[PDB]
């Protein structure tokens, strides 16, 4: 039992990353207790796109990835294979062959402020859609127009990143939502992460 | 590479920025209105100034997209809404002059007082203190004094102000590619780009009149009955053959004949349905009233209220150490923030107003999914009509009998529906001629058939004919009678109320046909009818994304403003008035005047 995974750190972290700079944690070699995935009892959406959660703590994989970020309430449905929108296209893209889980819970009490919590960003403008499981943290003026922007944000030259201004009085569709998506990489290697030895 | 996609990207940026700043401004305004203090005023002004500056910057940025090559109705409509120049098209001197003229008129109307030469310490403002004289007094001479003094001290002093206002606003409209400021106001209904649903700015003029020639019989019979009920109150002062004197209407300008109910009540012995005593005996509070309102809205099929609405809204007066505005309002702060501001008491009127305001909020929730610029009613008359049909269906005896306020033993004798319809007609159909005539006069003044030499001469000439109201004193050109009203000297269109009144009954009759109603229209309750709720929601969720003709067709089934539902609503009252008007002249002769 003294090989517990760092899930209790990724779910309970006091600082989640922005969706455009989502944080990836590599769970490498330790006992994967998938039954402790109830840190926040009212999970808004705990949806597994692969093995069922009942059978989750039984399979053995070679690597686990935990991609953690914070998005809007109505933008949670975009964390799914084959979705469109700002998050899926320019911020975080999940492949249609995704094997893993998506765990999103409301965090209005944590990631909101009375004056507006302008600490979470998202990429509003991008030249082309993101490929699955690849990131883009560059802050370069998006040339919507045709005249060269010359690196100056003006007419037809937009800064690509816009801030989620989170406030506690928002509706549940505009309130902060912390999302951790677990991707279970099973590869041609010995399966390090295993289920509890119960 | 094309303007249509650069415009889309610009709108994508503008939607988010505008939503953020608008939410900040609305939150500041709400914090002021519920917590009247000193620093809240500065917060509200700063937020409003920031919002206005951002709106002006985005408006001047949106001019670079010609809108001619944008073959997408949604983007074109959003840019057209965002591209309006407004007062920023004239010279700075002329714009400053117009702003000063508007502010002076607004302040002098707000600070309007009455001077009594008999006693200098008898100053009264338009605040209800003067309103009891024009709404409850039974003295011809006192009412005449109040009317004449108000038209002499405020009306006479707003003549050159309005005279220069007309010229400045006409210049603004002509610089804004409109033949008139009246054309500017009529542009709130213009629809172009979509085939079959096109509707012209001038097409309003021939429609509002076309739906008014069918109002003349019912309003004429109502006027005849009201007149017949005023010779007994005012002997030898009404002249049955003649018109109604202007200062005896139960209101300062005769907008609503609501206060005439106590004088022209059909059956005095029978009373009105007043469940105030029942709902104060059953230990009801504001929270219970709003819970019943959302129960009604869920029963009809619409979604219930947001969880944040119950904790953020102010439903009961906090007046222990605080101040607020008593006006019941519905607030759409943006980003899923919906609130209701009213000092609700245990009263039937508060029940109906809660239903009306929560209908406003339900409409806001319905079109909350649309982009920021398209988050409004399909035209200026849909918010108020949608809110009003809720109170229309809430006040029926079969709804109060269901919720328990009216005990399930009430007998609806046919003498009581006559009282109810007459009370409601003194407010609903008693304002249509006044609204139509005032808006027509103001349109004619703006466009130019009425010269400044004949501003008064036409105003009463219309008032003696369209609405059948005769002045008691021969006002000269010095006076400005149609400037004393609140809406006229405040940059507010007034045909909105006419269109709202017609849309109210159109929507009500449509949702009754969807609810399998059987009897008369005035006994309709659309509760527990998911069909009516779905039919209404189809139009509610559209917002401005579709032409108002299409939205009206989404519920009514006809893409034009029709008056027949209104006449169907008052049909029993119309029959009773026709029977009751025997042995009494129906109509009026303009060739009479009390002063002569
Ligand atoms: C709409 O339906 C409701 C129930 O579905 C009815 O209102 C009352 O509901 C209480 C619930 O305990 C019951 O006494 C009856 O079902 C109803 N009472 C009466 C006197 O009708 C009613 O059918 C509808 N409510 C309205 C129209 O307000
Ligand atoms: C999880 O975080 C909370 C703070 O929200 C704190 O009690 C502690 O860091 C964690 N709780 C545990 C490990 O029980
Ligand atoms: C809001 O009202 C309360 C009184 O209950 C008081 O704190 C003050 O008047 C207002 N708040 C602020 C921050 O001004
Ligand atoms: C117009 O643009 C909007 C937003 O991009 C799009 O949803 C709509 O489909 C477009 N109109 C047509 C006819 O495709
Ligand atoms: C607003 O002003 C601009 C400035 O040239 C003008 O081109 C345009 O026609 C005006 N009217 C609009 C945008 O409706
Ligand atoms: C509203 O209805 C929903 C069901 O869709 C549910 O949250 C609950 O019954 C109601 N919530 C509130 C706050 O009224
Ligand atoms: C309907 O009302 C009339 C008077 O308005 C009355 O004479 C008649 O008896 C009523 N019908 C009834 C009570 O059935
Ligand atoms: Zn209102």
């Amino acid at each position: 039992i003294t090989n517990l995974c760092p899930f209790d750190e990724v779910f309970n972290a006091t600082r989640f990353a922005s969706v455009y700079a989502w944080n990836r944690k590599r769970i490498s070699n330790c006992v994967a207790d998938y039954s402790v995935l109830y840190n926040f009892a009212p999970f808004s959406a705990f949806k597994c796109y692969g093995v069922s959660p009942t059978k989750l703590n039984d399979l053995c994989f070679t690597n686990v990835y935990a991609d953690s970020f914070v998005i809007r309430g109505n933008e949670v449905s975009q964390i799914a294979p084959g979705q469109t929108g700002n998050i899926a296209d320019y911020n975080y893209k999940l492949p249609d062959d995704f094997t893993g889980c998506v765990i999103a819970w409301n965090s209005n009490k944590l990631d909101s402020k009375v004056g507006g919590n302008y600490n979470y960003l998202y990429r509003l403008f991008r030249k082309s859609n993101l490929k699955p499981f690849e990131r883009d943290i560059s802050t370069e003026i998006y040339q919507a127009g045709n005249k060269p922007c010359n690196g100056v944000a003006g007419f037809n030259c937009y800064f690509p990143l816009r801030s989620y201004g989170f406030r506690p009085t928002y509706g549940v569709g505009h309130q902060p939502y912390r999302v951790v998506v677990l991707s279970f990489e099973l590869l041609h290697a010995p399966a390090t992460v295993c289920g509890p030895k119960k | 590479s094309t303007i249509e996609e650069q415009a889309k990207t610009f709108l994508d940026k503008f939607n988010h920025e505008a939503e953020d700043l608008f939410y900040q401004s609305s939150l500041a305004s709400w914090n002021y209105n519920t917590n009247i203090t000193e620093e809240n005023v500065q917060n509200m002004n700063n937020a409003g100034d920031k919002w206005s500056a951002f709106l002006k910057e985005q408006s001047t940025l949106a001019q670079m997209y010609p809108l001619q090559e944008i073959q997408n109705l949604t983007v074109k409509l959003q840019l057209q809404a965002l591209q309006q120049n407004g007062s920023s098209v004239l010279s700075e001197d002329k714009s400053k002059r117009l702003n000063t003229i508007l502010n002076t008129m607004s302040t002098i109307y707000s600070t309007g007082k009455v001077c009594n030469p008999d006693n200098p310490q008898e100053c009264l403002l338009l605040e209800p203190g003067l309103n009891e004289i024009m709404a409850n007094s039974l003295d011809y001479n006192e009412r005449l004094w109040a009317w004449e003094s108000w038209r002499s001290e405020v009306g006479k002093q707003l003549r050159p102000l309005y005279e220069e206002y007309v010229v400045l606003k006409n210049e603004m409209a002509r610089a804004n590619h409109y033949e008139d400021y009246g054309d500017y106001w009529r542009g709130d209904y213009e629809v172009n780009g979509v085939d079959g649903y096109d509707y012209s700015r001038g097409q309003l003029i021939e429609d509002v009149e076309h739906t008014f020639e069918e109002i003349k019989p019912l309003y004429e019979h109502l006027h005849a009955y009201v007149r017949a009920k005023l010779m007994n109150a005012y002997p030898s002062y009404i002249s049955p053959i003649g018109c109604l004197p202007a200062h005896l209407l139960g209101d300062m300008w005769g907008r609503f004949w609501t206060n005439l109910y106590s004088l022209t009540v059909p059956f005095g012995q029978k009373p009105n349905i007043d469940v105030t005593d029942a709902m104060v005996d059953q230990a009801w509070d504001a929270q219970r009233i709003f819970k019943e309102a959302e129960k009604f809205f869920v029963s009809v099929g619409l979604p219930n209220m947001t969880q944040g609405f119950w904790e953020n809204s102010m439903l009961t007066d906090p007046g222990n150490v605080q101040k607020a505005v008593c006006h019941p309002t519905a607030w759409d702060l943006g980003k899923g923030d919906f609130r209701i501001l009213m000092c609700t008491k245990v009263t039937m009127d508060d029940f109906l107003t809660a239903h009306h305001e929560m209908g406003h909020i339900q409409y806001d929730m319905a079109y909350a999914a649309q982009p920021f610029l398209l988050r409004n009613g399909a035209n200026e008359g849909f918010h108020e009509a949608v809110g009003e049909i809720m109170s229309l269906s809430a006040a029926t005896p079969k709804h109060l009998k269901s919720i328990g306020l009216l005990s399930p033993d009430f007998q609806e004798d046919n003498e009581t529906e006559i009282n109810f319809l007459l009370k409601q007609a003194l407010t609903i159909v008693g304002t249509l001629p006044f609204t139509y005539m005032l808006e027509k006069w103001r349109w004619m003044v703006f466009k130019g058939e009425i010269p400044k030499d004949q501003w008064m001469k036409k105003w009463w000439e219309m008032k003696r004919e369209i609405v059948g109201v005769v002045e008691p004193v021969p006002h000269d050109e010095t006076y400005c009678d149609p400037a004393s009203l609140f809406h006229v000297s405040n940059d507010y269109s007034f045909i909105r109320y006419y269109t709202r009144t017609l849309y109210q009954f159109q929507f009500q009759e449509a949702l009754c046909q969807a609810a399998k109603h059987e009897g008369p229209l005035h006994k309709c309750d659309i509760s527990n009818s998911t069909e009516a709720g779905q039919k209404l929601f189809n139009m509610l969720r559209l917002g401005k994304s579709e032409p108002w003709t299409l939205a009206l067709e989404n519920v009514v089934g006809a893409k034009n403003m029709n008056v027949r539902p209104l006449l169907n609503y008052f049909e029993p009252l119309f029959t009773w008035l026709k029977d009751q008007n025997k042995n009494s002249f129906v109509g009026w002769s303009t060739d009479w005047s009390p002063y002569a």
